[PDB]
């Protein structure tokens, strides 16, 4: 699993935090979506098995590829 | 498939049994008893014959 690094050393950057819309347009109501955020909260504080099987699906193939050989950029241009 | 497939390669792993057997067994040799023999080694080198 991977966790975040101290304070001094967190990159920190403005996010444009979403205006809410309505529950229907979510999970379905108030008490819904209070339910699947608690749900998901447990996802929040680590990166492993999960959001990597996830990130595998959503990006197929391709996604995967592109990502990789960018690394591979990263990597080369540090 | 293609875009992935430029980063593959070939993964060298096959299957075999836990223990082969040689083809042949090895013979179980009857033992014979032999004098001592001090040419055995004249034929080897510079020898020299009594």
């Amino acid at each position: 699993r991977f966790v975040r690094t101290v304070l001094p050393f967190s990159q920190e950057f403005q996010r444009d935090k979403q205006p809410n819309a309505q529950p229907q347009y979510l999970h379905g109501s108030k008490a819904l979506n209070l339910a699947y955020s608690s749900i998901y909260g447990s996802y929040r504080n680590f990166v492993g098995p999960p959001h990597f099987q996830v990130i595998c699906r959503l990006l197929g193939y391709q996604g995967i590829a592109v990502v990789m050989e960018e690394l591979l950029k990263v990597v080369k241009s540090l | 498939r293609r875009e992935i497939g430029i980063l593959t390669t070939n993964k060298n792993t096959s299957r075999t049994h836990k223990i082969i057997a040689p083809a042949n067994l090895e013979r179980p040799v009857r033992y014979i008893r032999k004098p001592i023999d001090y040419t055995i080694l004249d034929d080897i080198g510079h020898g020299v014959k009594v």
